[PDB]
């Protein structure tokens, strides 16, 4: 359902953050967040907690 | 009590039929009509069969 | 609880019997303002660390 | 199951969609805030009014004839609260024993020495 | 069910405490207060508020 | 148009996080000051965008 | 086999049988065989049934050929997603359409995959289960006491009778009858103790001795060769002794059939061929067999009253679950039998077609659609709750829904021993019913029905000398052999037919669903086939190990997992343990094991998959449940059915009334390894939330919590709500039909008071319209009187989406859509996964909130108040382990009995950085001085549970009024008032409040009614204008009184008059006092 | 997907979608000095308590 | 320019009105959604 802009606790922004992630995973195979500049739990559980439904959403037709 | 209430009346002959705002009728906007408003017809009809087999 | 409570001594259960309806209602809001207030800047809380028992 | 399950209050009319009660008037009809409702009536006459205010206003009802003792003490962060500040060990400053003070509204405008 | 007991100027929401209300308080969602009334009579002492009232 | 899976005010909130630039923001007008009828140039910024 | 593996097992599990097996598995078994036999039996008629045709889902309309319909269409539609019936009747044939199962074998979706799916529409996630009839999805409901069973129970102090012992029977195919048999025992414990049995139709009792002669055993002693089987057991015998004086008195088989009222002898024989222990078989010529079970009876009667087996236990799950399938079954057959009968008449007339298949199409929806099985007409004597309208509040909360259980009705609501594994012991309804309606573990499934002869056979062939032929002193200690609660004969050394049978269920030879139990300790041998007995799978232990001590399965069977659960079962390396064989096993806890921080731990033949299996649905979500006052993982077994996330993701295609879908959801920082198989990673039902458990305004006072208003402008547990108000266009065989437009004045006036402005031409709203208050959402007309349809009174949003259709009768059908998006505010409910519910009471933002020099702010803030009593402290903990997996990024494990502690999470968060137990310095927002207290600060998921405010809030002064009484009209939605019931009469009458109760009439009811000064009625015919009062029959205009009364009252009185009864109201007092 | 978006001033107190701040690190007197805290502990508050 | 009603598969702009059947330029699927309004909706960004 899409990344969260910003994070809900503190504000960060956290939009763009979110493909530079799923990334430095598939590939780098990586701490990731700690990289990302993601360092207080906060914005933290924000990315490390997304669950990306959007992408199934989009796998339908019209 | 000879006045009020005496041990015959207690065996109806006429019956009392309330009115509308007892057994109101529903219509959507079609029939509609309320629960007694039926117990009385199927009353009524028991009634008008039983006199047409005593005259 | 026991010098505030709903109880038979009660601070409250006097205020009301020698004072009167009226002063005692308004007693709780003031002991209340005063406090509440207190507690909200020397806060309070609780956590697992409140359960566990001395090693020992 | 009281006669204290419905009392008369004074209207305060607040903002956003809620009843808004006082805590030591909890336990009388013995509700929490986790969703409970609650019913209000509006008297109608002038006298209405006056039979609600002069028997059933809540600081009538304190002490509670069921049980000859009263029916609304201080509850939960107030009592809790109330017992750290009394400890000897609770001390306070000036700077603080002011903005006390100044909440206590019958406060006669004099700081104890 | 409908003697002993009526349903009768009457609402009902969610309740949740404020420590900054006169014990005998009650706040009433502005919303409740703006459908609820309250009929009273002119009187030459009240006249002037309810005139600005209903206005 | 919007033919997107997210709704109308969805997008809307998200747009309204989105940081834009406020370097001179101050020599810009609250709406609510400006005498003109709901917006313009002098107290606001319009944005465009297709997909 | 160490205990991180039984995982892959069980994943092994699901890949193959899903969350709901039961309900499809259960239906395929009524299509596929069931189905069959019930149409091919009493069937042939004075015209034969063969083989019947069961075609896939139809949509038979005139204006159109058959479309092949699919499940996405008729739940938009409104339709039914049932096929055809076909049968070769004999002198091809459509005999009515039924209501297949989404996800079964007839539909579609049991085949396409995951592409597949999204181009139907339906989404993947969806596990189907339940049917689609008129549009809405229906979901039968599992009704729970097992038929043909012996049962012994005392009978109080107080009774003629001492003990007896009884047996339900009916034929498990053909008719089924439910008569029972009792084998009574008179005599209480003193009095000088006689055996008389109750038999079908027989008006009195009769003394089990002629019974048996009658039945066909004339001789006493060969009498107690049934009965008892060791002539050393004088106890028994004396019993019997004052027994067969009762019938010394009749010496043969020609008297014994008499006693029983040429004529009367006759009928006799009857009741002992169709109605005595009709099961067994109603053949004939085995009088012998059944005799030999009124001896068993009369045994197990006896075995008890001399102390020697308790009193049967009533509440033991084993011996009690009818799920869908077989539902169908009875209700068919109450179906097409009253078509076999039909088909009757037309035969009876024809002097010298006619099958109408919609008795078996219209019959099948009514039951269906509503949840009243039995029929229709003047028969609501039937059970409402069977089919109901399955749940789309959250994911879990539709699982939950088909993983339900009912039971008709202290004892029975108890949680029973044999409630382990099979039934989920949390998850149940609070108040009213509770304890009557259960919901299914994980592992749990239903039996579903085996044949009995191909063990019949393989038995009187390996050992089983059949019951026919038997004698008691030859064959003393004879274990005797149980099939389906028939008697088929007893076997000699049996310690070997029954390592042998269970040899021959591991290799998969008699169905891995049947179940045996040997009870040495009673000699008897259990064989059960049946449908609807609860069974869970187990590791099997065998002392196999001719290299030590040992499960066979091995961690060689596990790294290899065309391997299947099936494989896992055809090698007998797991079994399925039934509650009854359960009985006679020894279940291993932990596979391995059978530091002072965790949990002190205290022949075996099973050992446990895992015992957090015994969980179903609900608690599943629940971190540590074994950490909680069992009472509150209870509760949030409920609300979690009641928090918000996504259902599905085809959602945005579905036109359902009311659903919501959280605005960003969040897996959870803490799961269950169960979460797994519950999708719940995917379609999480809340947020993980920086919590902070402290006190502050004091607005987080009494279970209301603070939440921070910024974050929730960030778009916090924000969500949106869509709603579908529906219309149709009706019509009559004569031709008159009704509009779709925008209807101004003309001639009627019948119209709403909103505006119908943002109405197009065609009777309808554009998806981009605001619409609000009233407004009116669509327009119809009836020939101009208004059917148009107006947004509810509270609500409001935009337009979603709309949509025209046809209906099986051409007509039109128009559904509309509007969306919301909803915002957290001061009251709305929330809730961790701990019981821990709560409402808002303010909204504070980052300045106002409290902090941590981190800079972290709290998005909640509850009341450490809520923890002391609740004892929830699991809650305490998923905070502290989520703080850690906040910062580590790895998944923190909460799952049920596992190797984690609070000593070792505490020191995970230490090497982190921050205190070993939470808690954090915290500056309190307003003044910036440091807490003089520290906090429990930490990420806790919680659930954001419907029920906001706004949907509740109701005022009411003077609205619409009701017809009949004239007082207020009932609920919020139509503008109600509410109630000032009894009890708060009372109060006011406690309180002296007179007036203010008085003030009954002016807040409702009041009215204005004239009585009569004489006869005390409201007769009184006011013609309020010209005066002229009256009231013939009393003939007055004179003597009258106008009285102030409640109409609920006049009421009360022109009712009892009606009835004859004549309250008469007098304005003054004459009997003084 | 075609939009127009209308930027305007605003602060924080209107809505978050404002603030420029974004969490802000806060801290004094690092050793308990003034003691305006009271340490939880079990055995030791220095040693329990990171430095 | 201009659009009435489209088709819950091929979406492909139709437009009707009474008795002219209600289905579609091919697709028998008998469904269809109404379009979007040409009237400009106003969104606030909290
Ligand atoms: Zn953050
Ligand atoms: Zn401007
Ligand atoms: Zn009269
Ligand atoms: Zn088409």
């Amino acid at each position: 359902m899409i990344i969260p802009v910003r994070c809900f606790s503190c504000g960060k922004v956290v939009g763009d953050k979110w493909d530079a992630y799923l990334r430095l995973l598939e590939e780098g195979k990586q701490d990731a967040l700690d990289e990302l500049k993601l360092k207080r739990y906060c914005c933290r559980r924000m990315v490390l907690t997304h669950v990306d439904l959007i992408e199934k959403f989009l796998r339908y037709n019209p | 009590n000879e006045d009020y209430a005496r041990p015959e009346w207690m065996i109806i002959t006429v019956l009392p039929v309330p009115p509308p705002q007892v057994r109101p009728s529903i219509a959507m906007d079609t029939q509609g009509q309320d629960d007694l408003t039926h117990k009385l017809s199927d009353i009524l009809k028991a009634n008008i069969n039983v006199q047409k087999l005593e005259m | 609880k026991k010098t505030v409570g709903s109880g038979g001594g009660g601070l409250i259960h006097t205020v009301m019997r020698e004072k009167g309806p009226k002063i005692c209602a308004e007693l709780f809001g003031n002991i209340q303002k005063v406090v509440n207030y207190w507690l909200l800047h020397n806060g309070f809380s609780i956590g697992i660390g409140d359960a566990i028992a001395d090693a020992s | 199951l009281h006669k204290m399950s419905m009392m008369a209050h004074r209207v305060k009319v607040m903002p956003y969609s809620t009843f808004r009660l006082n805590l030591s008037v909890t336990s009388p009809y013995n509700a929490d805030f986790d969703g409970d409702e609650m019913n209000l009536h509006v008297p109608q006459s002038e006298e209405t009014r006056a039979e609600l205010s002069q028997l059933c206003a809540v600081p009538l009802q304190i002490v509670s004839p069921q049980s000859n003792k009263p029916v609304m003490g201080i509850v939960q962060d107030t009592l809790c609260g109330v017992r750290k500040m009394t400890l000897r060990d609770t001390f306070i400053e000036y700077e603080q024993v002011m903005n006390m003070l100044f909440w206590v509204p019958s406060w006669d405008g004099v700081v104890p020495q | 069910g409908n003697l002993m007991g009526k349903r009768v100027f009457s609402a009902r929401t969610v309740i949740s405490g404020d420590p900054n209300l006169e014990l005998d308080q009650v706040g009433v969602p502005i919303s409740i207060a703006k459908t609820l009334s309250y009929p009273e009579t002119v009187t030459q002492y009240n006249i002037h508020r309810l005139t600005e009232y209903v206005r | 148009m919007n033919t997107s899976v997210l709704a109308d005010e969805f997008i809307s909130h998200r747009l309204g996080l989105i940081p834009l630039v406020s370097e001179d923001v101050e020599e810009m007008k609250y709406s609510r000051d400006c005498t003109c009828e709901d917006y313009c140039d002098e107290c606001s910024v319009v944005l465009e965008l297709s997909a | 086999i160490t205990t991180e593996d039984c995982w892959t097992v069980i994943s092994a599990f699901f890949e193959e049988k899903g969350l709901v097996s039961q309900q499809l598995d259960s239906f395929d078994e009524f299509m596929e065989t069931s189905i069959q036999d019930l149409v091919w039996e009493e069937p042939r008629l004075i015209i034969r049934f063969g083989k019947i045709y069961l075609s896939r889902p139809t949509m038979t309309e005139a204006d159109g050929t058959t479309h092949a319909m699919f499940p996405q269409e008729a739940r938009l539609r409104n339709l039914t997603y049932s096929s055809p019936v076909y049968l070769d009747m004999e002198k091809k044939v459509h005999i009515g359409k039924v209501p297949i199962m989404l996800r079964s074998k007839f539909c579609s979706l049991r085949t396409l995959d995951e592409v597949d799916l999204y181009k139907m529409k339906e989404c993947p996630y969806d596990m189907g289960g339940y049917f689609v009839i008129n549009g809405s999805e229906k979901v039968l409901i599992a009704q729970e006491s097992a038929a043909n069973i012996v049962q012994v129970f005392k009978k109080a102090a107080p009774s003629p009778i001492s003990h007896v012992a009884e047996i339900r029977s009916a034929l498990e195919k053909g008719s089924r009858l439910i008569s029972t048999m009792q084998i009574k025992l008179y005599g209480r414990e003193d009095k000088g103790r006689t055996i008389k049995a109750t038999l079908p139709y027989v008006k009195q009792d009769i003394p089990i001795v002629i019974v048996f002669r009658a039945l066909g055993v004339v001789p006493d002693g060969e009498i107690l060769q049934h009965i008892c089987y060791d002539e050393n057991d004088w106890q028994m015998l004396e019993m019997l002794k004052p027994c067969i004086e009762e019938g010394f008195v009749i010496q043969d088989k020609e008297v014994a059939l008499d006693f029983i009222g040429e004529k009367r002898i006759q009928y006799a024989k009857d009741i002992l061929q169709k109605e005595l222990l009709p099961h067994i078989t109603q053949e004939e010529g085995f009088e012998t067999r059944k005799t030999f079970f009124l001896g068993y009876m009369v045994n197990r009667l006896l075995l008890c009253a001399l102390e020697r087996k308790d009193q049967d236990d009533r509440d033991h799950f084993g011996k009690k679950l009818d799920l869908a399938g077989p539902l169908l079954a009875n209700l068919f057959r109450i179906l097409f039998r009253k078509l076999t009968r039909e088909i009757y008449r037309y035969m009876q007339r024809c002097i010298e077609l006619a099958v109408k298949s919609t008795t078996i199409t219209s019959g099948l929806k009514y039951s269906l659609a509503t949840g009243n099985w039995g029929e229709q007409k003047k028969a609501m004597s039937s059970r409402a709750g069977v089919s109901q309208v399955l749940n789309r509040y959250t994911y879990s909360s539709t699982l939950s829904h088909l993983r339900r259980t009912n039971t008709p009705i202290a004892k029975p609501r108890q949680l029973h021993n044999t409630h382990w594994g099979l039934v989920c012991p949390a998850e149940t309804p609070e108040g009213q019913a509770c304890g009557l309606v259960k919901n299914l573990s994980l592992l749990s499934g239903i039996s579903i029905g085996s044949p009995s002869e191909p063990i019949i056979n393989f038995l009187e062939e390996w050992g089983m000398e059949p019951l026919e032929d038997y004698d008691p002193a030859q064959h003393t200690k004879s274990t005797r052999i149980f099939v389906n609660g028939v008697w088929t004969g007893i076997h000699r050394d049996p310690s070997m037919l029954v390592s042998t049978m269970r040899d021959l269920r591991r290799s998969g030879a008699i169905s891995p669903e049947v179940s045996i139990i040997r009870d040495i300790r009673e000699r008897e041998f259990k064989i059960f086939t049946d449908v609807g007995r609860v069974y869970r799978p187990l590791f099997i232990v065998e002392d196999d190990e001719s290299k030590d001590n040992e499960l066979r399965i091995t961690k060689e069977h596990i790294r290899k997992i065309v391997y299947g659960w099936s494989s896992l079962v055809t090698s007998g390396v797991i079994e399925y343990v039934d509650g009854e064989e359960e009985e006679t096993i020894m279940i291993a806890m932990t596979p391995e094991d059978l530091d002072t921080a965790k949990r002190i731990k205290p022949t075996f033949t099973h050992c446990e998959i895992h015992p957090s299996m015994i969980l179903g649905v609900a608690a599943s979500i629940i971190p540590f449940p074994d950490h909680n006052q069992s009472p509150r993982n209870t509760y949030q077994s409920a609300m979690g059915k009641q928090a918000m996330g996504v259902f599905l993701t085809n959602y945005n295609v579905r036109m359902d009334t009311m659903a919501n879908i959280l605005y960003y959801p969040q897996k959870p920082l803490a799961k269950t390894q169960a979460m797994e198989y519950l999708k719940f990673r995917e379609l999480p039902a809340g947020q993980n939330a920086i919590v902070a458990i402290a006190c502050y305004s004091g607005y987080n006072q009494e279970d209301s919590m603070i939440m921070n208003q910024s974050s929730i402008d960030r778009g916090l547990f924000r969500s949106l709500f869509f709603r579908s108000y529906m219309d149709q266009e009706k019509r009559f065989g004569i031709s008159i039909v009704e509009e779709f437009e925008k209807p101004t004045r003309a001639t009627t006036l019948r119209l709403k008071h909103g505006t119908y402005e943002k109405l197009d031409e065609d009777g309808l709203i554009a998806p981009g319209v605001r619409v609000s208050g009233d407004d009116i959402i669509i327009g119809k007309t009836t020939p101009k009187r208004d059917a148009s349809t107006p947004l509810r009174s509270t609500e409001n949003g935009i337009v979603d989406q709309v949509l025209l259709t046809t209906n099986q009768e051409g007509l039109k059908f128009v559904k509309v859509r509007m969306r919301t998006t909803k915002v957290p505010q001061i009251g709305d409910k929330f809730a961790s996964r701990h019981g821990q519910k709560g409402t808002i009471g303010v909204t504070y933002r980052h300045e106002d909130m409290p902090f941590s020099a981190e800079g972290i702010v709290p998005d909640l803030i509850i009341n450490p108040h809520a923890i002391p009593s609740r004892m929830t402290v699991a809650h305490l903990i998923e905070c502290l382990l989520s703080k850690v997996g906040s910062i580590r990024g790895y998944e923190g494990d909460a799952t049920p009995f596992t190797d984690l502690t609070v000593d070792a999470v505490s020191n995970l968060l230490r090497d982190n950085g921050y205190q070993s137990r939470g808690f954090e310095v915290m500056y309190n927002g307003h003044t910036g001085k440091k807490l003089m207290a520290q906090v429990f600060f930490g990420p806790t998921y919680y659930q954001r549970l419907r029920h906001m405010v706004d949907d509740k809030i109701h005022a009411r002064a003077r609205g619409p009024v009701q017809v009949l009484t004239r007082q207020p009209v009932e609920g919020r939605s139509r503008d109600g008032g509410l109630r000032f019931g009894e009890m708060e009469r009372d109060c006011m009458i406690a309180h002296g409040a007179a007036g203010f109760l008085k003030e009954l009439m002016e807040a409702s009811d009041a009215f204005r009614v004239h009585v009569c000064g004489i006869c005390g009625l409201m007769s009184v015919i006011a013609n309020l204008k010209k005066n002229q009062f009256e009231c013939r029959s009393c003939k007055n205009k004179t003597n009258i009184y106008q009285l102030h009364i409640p109409y609920a009252a006049k009421l009360l009185f022109q009712e009892l008059m009606a009835m004859n009864i004549a309250p008469r109201l007098y304005t003054e007092r004459s009997g003084v006092s | 997907l075609n939009i127009r978006c209308i930027a305007k001033k605003g602060i924080a107190k209107e809505h978050a979608k404002w603030s420029p701040c974004s969490a802000i690190a806060f801290e004094y007197d690092p050793h308990n000095k003034l003691k305006h805290t009271d340490f939880w502990f079990e055995v030791d508050a220095k040693k329990e308590w990171p430095d | 320019y201009g659009v009435k009603y489209t088709c819950g598969a091929c979406a492909h702009n139709f437009s009707l009105n009474k008795s002219d059947p209600v289905r579609c330029k091919e697709c028998g699927h008998r469904v269809i959604y109404k379009a979007r309004t040409k009237r400009m909706s106003k969104f606030l960004t909290t």
